[PDB]
């Protein structure tokens, strides 16, 4: 009955029998009537109202209110709630506004962002989040907002954090316009998201959740050892960070990869790995000592005579 | 009450021109009904009307129509007279067809059976083969002028410039008298 | 493999991923090549004299969407829609202006660019095929209920919340006023879609919400006109469907990225397999009942969707689905475009193919596009990173057919000329030699069968005329029709610009008699025909020394050319025994003649013996029209006599004209910069001192026009000229 | 601050910031006991007086609740006169106030507009009433860039408040215009 409920909503939905079918199927019929040989209808009619009630939510919400077969004390919280007369340009203002000032990631709205994120798109996603982001303009809640975002950014780590830096950084370092940006402490406080969830990622992630593994279905080659998305992103931004180090203009992009190489020092970490065949992370840490131990000894993977040069150079 | 609704065609023709017309018949007739150019309270007063001044159908092939004006509250009107753009024939016929739909439709909404009356102007000389392409009516020039004369007394004057082409003959086949009698060197009379 | 160019100081941009890309234009200029160098501006460039590549800078953030709907020059700005659509209107089509004329959707990011006035005329080409029909029947309009009137057809941006997921509001179409409303669209939704505006009935339909992985479909039926300053924006929920290819056990990866529509919201679905594969679908709108029976012995109206095409291919990007013609036609021996599909392939060369065959086009064997226009010439932005444009054939099918192929080509060009629209079948139509043959009998056509829309498509047709034999050899008669059309322009617009006063006959009916005259003797017709009534004002004496010397330049040099048939060119420069035009320039000299008469300060010979030549000029003008209106002599007594040349020849005279695309059958490649080789008040000076306009048909004249009281010619010439395609401007 | 400058300033107000907390006293809740120096009195949109580095811009965004909850008390004039104006009849510059007013206006028409208190259910009409005299008795800078009303409308139109309102908008603007009949002109 559900099914085809629904099958008629995906029709013209102009004759509206399959509601008075649902309406009768809610109403108090099997009142016991018949001969039952059941002796549990009783949790059974809750059963089958729970279910109907569950599902055919649309068909629940475009015509007339069921007689409430429910009988029970609070239906599911966790819905849309969202205002349909209202644009998107909301979720900075009631969300993350609250939050910041805040303890917690404020668990009624995470169903509400995990909605709005598999509703629309990463991109400006992250994008309006690091806008918002770039509101304190005071250290300290610049790192509650980011490591309550690194928070709240969970459930699709892997996929929505190798977009978001692939995005950002590049749109960021690209042009001087978003120089403007990256200069406040917020930069340095994104350089560290950014290494967090590139160093979560790269390590073993299992990331099951309801709106990801049903969405885990894409195409990207990224115009950028193995032909892996995750570590094809992460060669891309590290030439990204090994060009942007160039000379002949720097104010704030500088500093923004010297705070990111400080904040990429830690235990048991294997990023930047740097393939021996054709790969640039020799030059890249070449230039960047040549700008203190940190990326040193990070190139320094197995004293093999491709890291006797960038420790010669970095013997200075 | 004093429901009357103005339109004028020669914007392509003459631009210059039409400057000097407006400052010299329709700026002192919009005094007759207006206080004074400020604003000024505007409503659906009966008294309200429309604005249609539009081109020749050769330097057109993807506009036609911009205008928008319900009211005007009688300021708007002259406002955008003297802020227009400008640009053979004319084309006039279409912007007549456009005209007389719009008047019937007011009056079969408008009503209140109403003594509609209106006034129109035409310094370029209108000569075309279409009519309408928009509703029923179809002829020509000719035939849609024989058609909001001959057939409704609908209340029209054309009191055209000193100079005179070769269409006020032509522009006779009308059964009620265009009325060209109001020709007189003392200047625009408010209301003959 | 010709008409491609390169960027040399730009490359793939290595730091920036990717972007998508879309442009079109149904009008003239369709090129707008949306693109990201090395959040970067949006550009323009016309299709004729490519070089010279526009761009402005615009607004927002990633310039994600853009489509114009008119010739007016427009766009929309998409991407929190900032900077909406507006006109130009200025001195040319390269300044965008963009007004405050936008709607401020507050973080957001639509893909929706529609809501066109109203649809496409109707062409019963294969019954008609233009024999006696003039144009009536052969091209014609079914009446279409136009989209959000108010007799008045009014027009909004309204579009759909591609970031957003609920619906759009708060239209200000062309009144610059707030006009405020909401709208609901069924509370509930999530989308990824991409608009139908068009249908059937006068209202706007669109439903898509993530792809082949759901089937989802939220088609809103809506309706804007309701009242004065609201809407009331209806969510009537359409049959859903979807694309069955999912129903394959094999695999259900198709997951589509386009789901493009057309003007016809009944005949096709956009759905196909667009993972790594490649599964094109079409769908129909086919109602039918529903076989009510085995309940017992023995509004039933619904609408089930039903399959019409599908299979697998190799193809990842769409170009366009059909300004087509219209359906119910057995166009069999039809091979024009008509409802044309196109499609590209990633791998080099393109298959294009119509829907419902697939099977194969002429593809002539050696990111984003789209197609340019029924003329078979697509643009060059496949997946191939920052790479120009290019050129393909326009070969309608493998198989030959000489007089098909003209009868088709005389079609399209009648159907764009009644239309109005612009024209790019240069590399469409076989080698000039035919045209000759194809304009006579175009011209032939539309004398004979007008019936008398000739009064107003002449000036249409002649730009046809020169636009058709500018590419040939024949610049000769280009130069005639472009010096024909000016000065048949310029006298039309001086008959009846005298403000004299009132007779028992017409002024300018008067003045036309004039042909009825001796022909000798000018001194005794002028005052016996009229003298009087001629002045207008004072302020007048500024045609003479500006525009009055074209004319007279003209005569005099048609004078002087006339006894030189030895010439190695049988017309030489040009003949000119229409006699009729000769009859007008008559009446032209006579009308300056009692002008210099009313005024001494006329437009003499500027040689010598200045202060009676115009006499023997006329005279002369007289004698050789006399013996050349009724089928007369040509360049022998009158020969010799013209053979004598007074110190007064005129020389340097404009003959306006601009280069062109000479690529006649195999390669001619242009780049984007370093281009290859190949009024009457100057128009081409030694040096610059003005903003410089530039112009295509003769014109190049300045911006401003900076003078006085010659605001008549200016006045005319505000929007496009002649052709004013190539009306473009240029600095330095 | 300035882009080749270290985080240095960053830092130390930083650092600094927990003075200032130490030195915080309260999330300005409400203060309006009084009815007839003194405490609670802010200059010109602004009742902090330290120079220091507090907290966020809780304290720095004006408090625009306190004056909103005093606003709608009757016999409010005389002490919003004492603790924001000065020289009534002498000092005549036209404040920020105007903004509050509207916003205070558009909140009425709002509650007037949001079923009219269920078909007069109750006395809200009552406080309406009672407030919208205590802007007309204080009319000495409503009409200060008068188009401020027309604003203020223009953004109570969305949502379409004009159901039941209109009878209260137009009773106000009456009352506002009969006690500044004789002083403006027709003009404003």
């Amino acid at each position: 009955a559900v099914a085809w409920l629904v099958a008629h909503v995906r029709m013209l939905g102009l004759d509206e029998r399959e509601k008075s079918l649902q309406m009768i199927r809610q109403l108090a019929g099997p009142l016991f009537s018949e001969n039952t040989l059941q002796f549990y209808n009783e949790r059974v009619v809750i059963m089958n109202s729970i279910l109907e009630r569950m599902c055919a939510d649309v068909l629940q919400q475009t015509a007339t209110q069921i007689k409430f077969p429910s009988t029970g004390v609070d239906t599911m919280p966790y819905w849309n709630l969202l205002p349909p007369k209202r644009p998107i340009k909301e979720v900075l203002t009631d969300i993350f506004a609250k939050v910041l000032e805040k303890g917690w990631v404020d668990s009624r709205s995470i169903h509400i962002f995990d909605t709005l994120l598999h509703m629309g798109g990463v991109y400006w996603f992250c994008n309006n989040l690091i806008k918002e982001l770039l509101k304190e303009t005071r250290k300290e809640h610049t790192l509650r907002a980011v490591e309550l975002l690194y928070s709240i950014f969970c459930l699709d780590m892997q996929q929505v954090t190798l977009v978001l830096l692939g995005h950002i950084l590049p749109g960021l370092l690209t042009d001087s316009s978003k120089w403007h940006s990256l200069m406040d402490p917020p930069g340095t406080a994104l350089a560290k998201l950014a290494v967090w969830c590139a160093l979560s990622s790269y390590s073993s992630h299992k990331g099951q959740a309801s709106t990801r593994q049903k969405k885990r279905h894409r195409e990207d080659i990224e115009d950028y050892n193995m032909r892996d998305p995750l570590n094809r992103v992460l060669a891309n931004l590290f030439l990204l960070i090994s060009s942007i180090l160039g000379s002949r203009t720097a104010g704030p992009h500088t500093q923004f990869v010297q705070w990111f190489m400080e904040e990429c020092v830690d235990c048991l970490e294997q990023g930047g790995r740097g393939s021996v065949l054709q790969f640039m992370p020799f030059t890249t840490v070449s230039e960047l000592v040549k700008v203190s131990p940190k990326v040193v000894l990070a190139i320094t993977d197995l004293s093999l005579p491709l890291g006797r040069q960038v420790a010669a150079k970095a013997i200075a | 009450v004093a429901d009357v609704v103005f339109v004028i065609e020669g914007t392509a023709n003459l631009g210059p021109y039409f400057e000097g017309l407006r400052k010299h018949y329709l700026l002192p007739a919009i005094e007759y009904f207006n206080g004074g150019p400020p604003d000024f309270g505007g409503d659906y007063g009966g008294t309200q009307y429309s604005l249609v001044v539009f081109n020749t159908v050769d330097c057109a092939p993807e506009s036609y129509v911009q205008c928008h004006a319900p009211t005007s509250s009688a300021y708007e009107f002259v406002t955008w007279l003297d802020g227009i753009k400008f640009m053979s024939c004319s084309l006039i016929a279409e912007g007549l067809s456009t005209a007389l739909q719009l008047f019937d439709d007011f009056k079969k909404m408008r009503e209140q059976q109403t003594h509609r009356v209106c006034l129109l102007i035409c310094n370029s000389p209108p000569y075309l083969l279409p009519a309408v392409e928009s509703t029923t009516y179809s002829g020509c020039t000719t035939e849609n002028l024989v058609q909001q004369i001959g057939e409704r007394g609908i209340h029209f004057s054309i009191v055209s410039p000193r100079k005179l082409p070769a269409l006020r003959l032509l522009f006779e086949k009308a059964a009620p008298p265009a009325l060209l009698e109001p020709l007189q060197p003392p200047t625009d009379v408010s209301q003959d | 493999l010709a008409y491609v160019c390169e960027w040399e100081k730009w490359s793939k941009s290595t730091h920036c991923p990717s972007v998508p890309l879309a442009c079109a234009w149904s009008c003239r200029n369709l090129i707008a090549f949306t693109m990201d160098l090395r959040t970067r501006m949006i550009h323009i460039l016309d299709t004729e004299h490519p070089w010279d590549l526009h761009s402005i800078p615009s607004e927002h953030h990633e310039a994600i969407t853009c489509l114009e709907w008119d010739q007016s020059g427009s766009r929309l700005l998409s991407a929190d829609a900032d900077g909406q659509i507006k006109c130009w209107s200025m001195a040319d089509h390269l300044a965008n202006s963009w007004e405050s004329s936008v709607g401020s959707l507050v973080e957001g990011d639509p893909i929706v660019a529609l809501s066109w006035l109203h649809n496409g005329v109707k062409l019963a080409l294969h019954v008609e095929k233009s024999g006696a029909s003039s144009f009536g029947e052969k091209f014609s309009r079914v009446k279409f209920s136009p989209s959000l009137t108010l007799g008045k057809p009014m027009e909004g941006w309204i579009a759909v919340t591609v970031s957003g997921l609920v619906t759009v509001s708060l239209l200000k179409p062309s009144g610059q006023v707030l006009t405020s409303t909401e709208s609901l669209c069924r509370l509930r939704g999530r989308v990824a879609l991409a608009d139908i505006a068009f249908t059937g009935g006068g209202n706007i339909v669109v439903a898509t919400a993530d792809g082949s992985s759901a089937s989802p479909v939220q088609f809103y039926k809506v309706c804007v006109s309701v009242v004065s300053e609201k809407c009331r924006i209806d969510t009537e929920i359409l049959p859903s469907l979807f694309m069955r290819c999912t129903t394959d056990l094999n695999r259900k990866d198709k997951f589509p990225a386009i789901t493009h529509l057309k003007f016809l919201a009944r005949d096709m679905s956009e759905q196909v397999l667009l993972c790594a594969s490649s599964i094109v679908e079409c769908w129909s709108l086919r109602k039918e009942g529903l076989p009510v029976n085995n309940i017992f012995q023995q509004q039933p109206t619904i609408l089930k969707w039903r399959i019409l095409s599908a299979t697998n291919d190799l193809d990842r990007v769409s170009a366009v689905a059909l300004t087509n013609t219209d359906l119910k036609v057995a166009s069999d021996t039809q091979f024009y475009p008509g409802l044309g599909l196109a499609l590209a392939f990633h791998d080099g060369s393109v298959h294009i193919v119509h829907r419902l065959s697939l099977q194969t086009m002429a593809v002539f064997y050696s990111k984003a596009m789209q197609l340019s226009w029924t003329s078979l010439a697509l643009v060059g932005i496949d997946s191939h990173g920052k790479l120009s444009v290019l050129r393909l054939s326009p070969s309608m099918g493998h198989p030959l057919e000489v007089g098909l192929a003209l009868r088709h080509l005389l079609f399209l060009l009648e159907y764009c000329m009644v239309t109005g629209y612009d024209w790019w079948d240069i590399l469409l139509h076989v080698q000039p030699s035919m045209v000759q043959s194809l304009v006579e009998k175009l011209h032939e056509e539309y004398t004979r069968q007008t019936a008398a829309l000739q009064q107003v498509l002449s000036t249409r047709i002649l730009a046809m005329k020169a636009s058709l034999c500018k590419l040939s050899r024949v610049c000769d008669y280009h130069t005639k029709l472009f010096l024909i059309a000016i000065s048949s322009t310029l006298k039309s617009l001086l008959r009846p610009h005298f403000l004299n006063t009132p007779d028992k006959s017409p002024g300018d009916r008067l003045t036309e008699i004039c042909t009825k005259i001796t022909d000798v003797d000018i001194d005794k017709v002028m005052i016996n025909l009229k003298t009087e009534e001629f002045v207008l004002d004072m302020n007048t004496l500024q045609a003479l020394q500006q525009l009055l010397q074209w004319v007279g330049d003209f005569v005099l040099y048609l004078l002087a050319s006339l006894p030189n048939q030895g010439s190695l060119l049988r017309p030489g420069h040009s003949f000119l025994r229409d006699g009729t035009s000769l009859g007008m320039l008559r009446e032209l000299m006579v009308v300056i003649r009692i002008w210099g008469l009313l005024k001494p300060s006329c437009l003499p010979v500027y040689t010598a013996t200045s202060d009676d030549s115009m006499s023997l000029l006329f005279r002369l003008l007289t004698k050789l029209w006399i013996c050349c209106r009724d089928e007369g002599p040509a360049s022998p007594a009158s020969d010799g006599l013209v053979s004598r040349l007074q110190p007064k020849q005129p020389l340097r005279l404009q003959f306006g004209r601009a280069p062109t695309l000479p690529g006649s059958a195999a390669t001619l490649q242009l780049d984007g910069l370093a281009r290859a080789p190949g009024l009457h008040l100057g128009a081409c000076p030694t040096e610059e001192c003005k903003a410089c306009t530039r112009c295509g048909c003769v014109t190049m004249l300045k911006s401003p026009n900076r003078t006085t009281a010659v605001k008549q010619w200016e006045q005319r010439w505000i929007k496009n000229c002649l052709a004013v395609e190539g009306r473009g401007p240029d600095a330095c | 601050p300035h882009w080749l400058l270290g985080n240095l300033v960053s830092d130390f107000v930083d650092t600094f910031r927990p003075t200032a907390r130490i030195n915080s006293i309260c999330g300005r809740c409400s203060l309006l006991p009084v009815v007839n120096s003194w405490k609670l009195d802010p200059a010109t949109l602004r009742f902090p007086l330290k120079g220091l580095l507090p907290y966020d811009k809780d304290l720095f965004e004006p408090q625009t609740a306190l004056l909103r909850y005093v606003l709608e008390q009757p016999y409010s004039r005389d002490m919003v006169c004492n603790m924001l104006g000065l020289n009534k009849q002498h000092k005549q510059r036209c404040p920020v106030l105007e903004d509050q007013l509207v916003d205070l206006v558009v909140y009425a028409m709002e509650r007037s507009e949001t079923e009219e208190k269920f078909d007069d259910g109750g006395t809200s009409q009552l406080l309406w009433q009672h407030l919208s005299s205590q802007l007309i008795f204080f009319v000495l800078f409503q009409f200060a860039s008068f188009p401020h009303m027309v604003l203020s409308l223009h953004q109570k139109l969305a949502g379409r408040g004009l159901i039941k309102g209109r009878d209260h908008l137009m009773w106000v603007l009456l009352q506002f215009i009969s006690g500044s009949i004789q002083k403006n002109a027709l003009a404003d």
